[PDB]
């Protein structure tokens, strides 16, 4: 019944993005929390945990982002799977993954799937782990090809051995700039392979235990895309190993898997819809038209305005002649009376009035717009 | 699509097997029993070459003779044999240069540096090279090469070097030789954008069989510092120092290839060919009208050889005709060349006999090369290494340490023919 | 209904595989789970190591298994362990020497009479898998060896065929106390396991000729003895082994090469089949499609859109019965016998 051990304990990374700066500056409604496909960003890698099997996974979140994110957890989180939520001190901005993960150390006991709160990933599961099962590597990450980016981010550099999916290379595709190397001592051993900008990472990993604790003693490892780099398989090596080769996996394909780490919460927002019928649960009117598009609970939207190829969440009011195309709402968004917006997303709890023409321009949270049509803009509010 | 033509630099490697080729040219030296041309021309028949020159210097009498007399000069010939008389020590370039100031390439033609030994047909390499012509016509060349492993015997250093290529254009983006003393392999980043998808290959056999455009003859008139088709030539097609050239890759996964530009490359092709990697180019097929079988464990006779009783021949053995081997002898490894003597109680390993060689009673030879008319006295020991060229006469009870080059000429070599031959040599 | 009974003669053949764990059951052990994913992929070990593995995995089981206190460990160990072999059998079907392991765990689970503190019980339990383990299979190898080992002579010119734990070791053992030998190993299509052997053999400095079973005809003449490794010995004196080797016992039979087969005890089989179609094991007809030099190398075959075209169909068997009359001597660790005499060793256990 429970004679099965746990094979695998899941920990997602919820850090609060500098990156998506218009959306993010936010104490309210934190990074995790920002709607995709009228669901929260970290409902996607929970779904798709749980249907990898697991019951209980560890959120490292960050304390300021404690609050909100169990907030959501207790309620609105549909996939039924409970999430131990630490929030360490040490963590901050001026850090990424790993360390989030070495503050938790004393947590991780098996091997362990480290995932992040932007990793959408339609990927069926058991290939990710039977991967890791069969091969039997200290880690496996797994890549997928760039976004294709329909409407009008540094490239990645990822030289594997096809064929045996050793990783071999796995720096940025900028960053070392000058003159990017491979050491021939790569080329005696594994004298054959494949080099790659077309693809994307992931941020889905499978650690064999005892790396956990190479986070532990080495304390410069910052992030994971920081940490893999760092493997070497194949070098001199006197870093003190105590724990018969170390080997290092990748794996991609053809389906959707990628990181909102940057604006991408515009296009796989958009992707995230292959879907039937509109939902019924909020009202609109005889007077005007919305198709192909999604729009959430408790929003109006009153007569003629039109809602073109676009995303409504939660708890708002559209009206008096507006045309929103291609763009994204998200919740708490009291659409003033008339407007147009065309390629924009607008963040929670921002209010945006008195005729306000945006194109291709993002507005964050709790922030009034008034008037004032302008383009390039990301606005705002003051200091 | 019609008419092409090859362009054969002989006589490029001499003077790396030279106590050999004082006497005859490195072109007109027996492989197997049969010439190292033959296999060169049997490979541009195979391609379909309609025309063929061969540049070439040392002894280009004897040259420009077996070719008249050869098949090849015959009226069912598949291509038109022309020689090209240099100078000293001809570079690829200079040649090529001679082939623009001369204007005689029309089309595309096959460049190959030496002579080399493949059953690796050319004509689907042909027409990828063409079809990516007719479109693009700053795809100036491809290179031929063939899929192997790192420390392959057959890919020695020449043949060793990192190609980096578009996994599908198969564009050459990055070449670089391998010498030990280098430990990296860098490139600039900005392939990377241009490609998207990119192969690094240490695994392949560098053969320098060379699909060529009509522009290289002219390109290396405009580029006269140009002398090594691939420092030279691919660094700077590569480097842009030739302007906006595009070079490209053929990934050979079957059959064979290979160049014999060396001593330790003839041997190793010897093996090669021995075993039956290069069909139907074998000695069974007598393509110059022997008398070769095939027998188990890669043993090849010829008819009217005379074995002896208790003599014991084992794997991997080629003799000539007329050749007769003595009592209790044991021969094994080694390529004998036609009308051969071979004395009682003698043990032969892994070594090389051209014709007419003498070899008395009570010897012990093993990874050497024994020229035309020579003559080995009783008694004695032969060693790895050893050239000994034709005429040389070594005397009885005399022992050739390693590596030791014997001549009968005027030069650098050590030491001339009678016996007890050097020490005690009868040199001039 | 679930049967299928046709005109084909290969109809009934289990085609059924789990290539993944996607809705996998709940209560698989991982170390199951795992050993499914391997028996299911690999291409590199047979039933020797398929038994040995399968028991290692089950001592894993049952140490971690925990006895609920509405019963205790007699009844429902056996129902625990039945649901991880329905998983395994479903990802490949069982070697006859992992079904004898399985008889022999699930007797051992039955005739502790209600006796022990359950972690004595799995004490003694994993003992005899530890022992089974030992003797059974093991040291009976290390005694096959041997028994092997000296019918060898000084010139020898063994044929292997593809690529048998017991068989190599027979052979490196061999070179090891010092023998002249040469060995010729025989390969077959789809895979290629016979390079796996050629690749052990030739680092272990043995001389070594390498043909294709197409060749058998022409190699033959050059062997001397033919060494077999057995999956099961069937309780008629038969040999069932891989796909091919019948025809190398029939046309060594032929050029009167003696046909040696080891195998160890615990693979002897009641069952008794008179063909080779009744009992057998489905391998993947799109193996069959790659043209051939090499494996899993991506190469497109005409016969790829096989699966859609009617009246086209690919196949190819994992399994062979090899004939008693065919077969010279059994070597098992009960020494040289004829093969005939395999019902006799199961009455002496």
């Amino acid at each position: 019944l429970q004679s099965i051990p746990i094979e695998f304990q899941a920990v997602v990374f919820a850090g609060f993005g500098n990156s998506l700066y218009p959306l993010t500056g936010s104490d309210a409604l934190p990074k995790a929390l920002l709607p995709i496909g009228n669901k929260p960003m970290l409902h996607y890698p929970l779904y798709w945990l749980e249907a990898a099997g697991f019951t209980s996974a560890i959120l490292i979140c960050m304390e300021e982002a404690e609050a909100h994110i169990n907030a959501w957890l207790r309620s609105g989180y549909e996939g039924h799977m409970r999430i131990h939520v630490e929030a360490p001190t040490i963590l901050d901005d001026s850090k990424s993954s790993a360390d989030a993960l070495r503050a938790v150390s004393h947590l991780i006991k098996n091997d362990f799937v480290c995932l992040s709160c932007d990793s959408i990933v339609g990927l069926p599961p058991y290939t990710v782990l039977d991967k890791f099962r069969l091969d039997n590597p200290s880690a496996l990450a797994v890549y997928s090809p760039v976004l294709k980016y329909e409407h009008i981010d540094a490239k990645q550099l990822i030289g594997i051995e096809e064929k045996t999916s050793r990783l071999l290379y796995a720096k940025s595709s900028a960053d070392v700039g000058s003159d990017f190397t491979f050491r021939m001592s790569l080329l005696w051993k594994h004298p054959r392979v494949t080099l790659n900008t077309n693809l994307s990472d992931a941020h889905i990993f499978v650690f064999k235990h005892w790396v956990i604790d190479l986070i532990r003693e080495k304390e410069s490892i910052s992030s994971i895309r920081g940490d893999l780099i760092p493997y070497l398989v194949k070098c001199q090596y006197q870093k003190s190993f105590t724990v018969a080769l170390i080997a290092k996996d990748g794996i991609i394909c053809s389906r959707a898997n990628n990181l909102p780490n940057y604006f991408e919460l515009n296009k796989c927002i958009a992707k995230l819809t292959p879907e039937q019928r509109l939902v019924d649960v909020t009202v609109s009117e005889r007077a005007l038209v919305g198709a192909d598009c999604m729009v959430n609970e408790g929003t109006t939207i009153k007569d003629n305005s039109n809602i073109k190829k676009s995303i409504i969440g939660k708890n708002c009011v559209i009206g008096k002649g507006v045309v929103v195309s291609n763009s994204i709402l998200m919740d708490n968004i009291v659409v003033e009376d008339g407007v147009r917006l065309e390629s924009c997303i607008v963040a929670s709890g921002a209010q945006i009035g008195a005729k306000s023409k945006l194109r291709e321009c993002e507005i964050g949270v709790d922030h009034r717009v008034e008037a004032g049509r302008i383009a390039r803009g990301e606005r705002l509010v003051d200091m | 699509k019609h008419a092409l033509q090859a362009i054969v630099l002989s006589d490029s490697y001499n003077y790396r097997f030279r106590p050999l080729t004082l006497d005859k040219p490195r072109c007109l030296l027996p492989l197997a029993n049969t010439p190292l041309i033959e296999y060169t021309f049997e490979f541009l028949a195979l391609a379909g070459v309609q025309e063929v020159y061969v540049f070439c210097c040392a002894h280009a009498g004897q040259i420009r003779e077996y070719i008249e007399k050869s098949k090849w000069n015959l009226p069912s010939s598949p291509f038109s044999v022309n020689t090209i008389v240099s100078r000293e020590s001809l570079s690829v370039g200079d040649a090529l240069r001679e082939l623009d100031s001369k204007q005689l390439i029309t089309s595309d033609f096959i460049l190959v540096s030496g002579d080399v030994v493949s059953n690796v047909p050319l004509n689907e390499v042909l027409k990828e090279h063409r079809k990516r012509r007719e479109d693009d016509k700053n795809a100036i060349m491809t290179m031929v090469v063939r899929e192997a492993s790192p420390f392959h015997r057959t890919r020695a250093r020449t043949e060793s070097s990192v190609f980096v290529i578009d996994k599908k254009t198969s564009q050459c983006v990055h070449y670089q030789a391998n010498e030990r003393g280098k430990h990296y392999v860098s490139m600039d980043p900005e392939i990377f954008n241009e490609h998207e998808e990119l192969e690094v290959r240490n695994d392949l056999i560098d053969c320098q069989i060379d699909i060529c455009s009509n522009d290289v003859p002219a390109l290396f008139t405009e580029n006269f510092d140009y002398q090594d088709i691939r420092k030279d030539f691919v660094y700077g097609v590569l480097t842009s120092d030739l302007l906006g050239k595009k070079i490209h890759c053929h990934v050979a996964k079957e059959n064979y290839a290979a160049r014999v530009r060396s001593l330790q490359t003839y041997d190793a092709i010897s093996k090669d060919v021995l075993s039956r990697w290069v069909y139907p180019f074998v000695p069974d097929s007598n393509l110059l009208n022997q008398t070769f079988s095939y027998q188990r464990h890669q043993i090849y006779k010829e008819e009217d050889v005379v074995l002896a009783r208790s003599c014991i021949i084992k794997a991997r053995t080629l003799i000539g005709a007329y050749t007769k081997v003595g009592d209790a002898s044991v021969v094994a490894n080694t390529i004998i060349g036609r009308n051969c003597t071979i004395g009682s109680n003698c043990s032969i390993d892994s070594a090389f006999l051209w014709e007419d060689v003498v070899i008395g009673d009570n010897c012990r030879i093993g990874k050497a090369i024994l020229a035309n008319s020579v003559k080995i006295g009783n008694n004695c020991s032969i060693e790895d290494g050893a050239i000994v060229a034709a005429g040389v006469v070594i005397g009885d009870n005399t022992i050739i340490e390693k590596n030791k080059r014997l001549t009968t000429f005027e030069s650098h070599s050590q030491g001339t023919l009678n016996d007890p031959s050097l020490v005690g040599i009868g040199g001039r | 209904i679930f049967e299928e009974k046709q005109v084909s003669i290969f109809s009934h053949l289990d085609w059924r595989r789990r290539r993944t764990t996607e809705n996998i059951p709940k209560d698989i052990h991982p170390a199951v789970i795992r050993l499914g994913l391997k028996l299911a992929n690999y291409k590199i070990f047979g039933s020797n190591q398929r038994c040995i593995d399968l028991l290692k995995t089950f001592k894993i089981v049952i140490q971690d298994y925990q006895t609920p206190y509405g019963t205790t460990l007699s009844r429902h160990l056996t129902t625990h362990i039945n649901s991880q072999i329905a998983y395994l059998v479903s990802t490949r079907p069982l070697s006859i020497s992992m079904g004898n392991a399985i008889r022999f765990l699930k007797l051992e689970i039955s005739v502790l009479d209600i006796d022990l503190t359950d972690d004595e019980g799995k004490e003694l339990l994993l003992e005899k898998i530890d022992s089974y383990i030992r003797d059974r299979i093991i040291i009976a190898g290390q005694v096959i060896v041997q028994a092997a080992t000296e019918k060898i002579q000084d010139g020898d010119v063994i044929l292997t065929y593809l690529h048998s734990s017991t068989v190599n070791d027979v052979l490196i053992h061999a070179k090891n106390v010092g023998k002249k030998f040469r060995v010729v190993v025989v390969d077959s299509r789809p895979e290629f396991e016979g390079r796996v052997c050629l690749k052990l053999l030739t680092e272990h400095g043995i001389e070594c000729t390498y043909v294709m079973i197409s060749a058998l005809s022409y190699i033959m003449q050059e062997v001397t003895k033919i060494f077999l490794g057995g999956h099961a010995m069937l309780s008629n004196g038969a040999l069932y082994s891989r796909a091919g080797t019948s025809l190398i016992s029939l046309l060594g039979h032929e050029s009167n090469v003696p046909v040696i087969a080891c195998c160890e005890s615990y693979k002897f089989t009641e069952r008794i089949q008179l063909d080779s179609l009744v009992y057998n094991e489905l391998a993947p007809g799109d193996q069959l499609v790659n043209m051939g030099v090499d494996d899993f190398e991506e190469k497109p075959g005409v016969l790829a859109n096989w699966k859609s075209v009617k009246n086209l169909k690919l196949l190819s068997l994992k399994y062979d019965v090899t004939p008693p009359r065919l077969i010279t001597v059994c070597v098992c660790e009960m020494g040289l016998l004829p093969s005939t005499s395999v019902p006799a060793i199961i009455n002496e256990f």
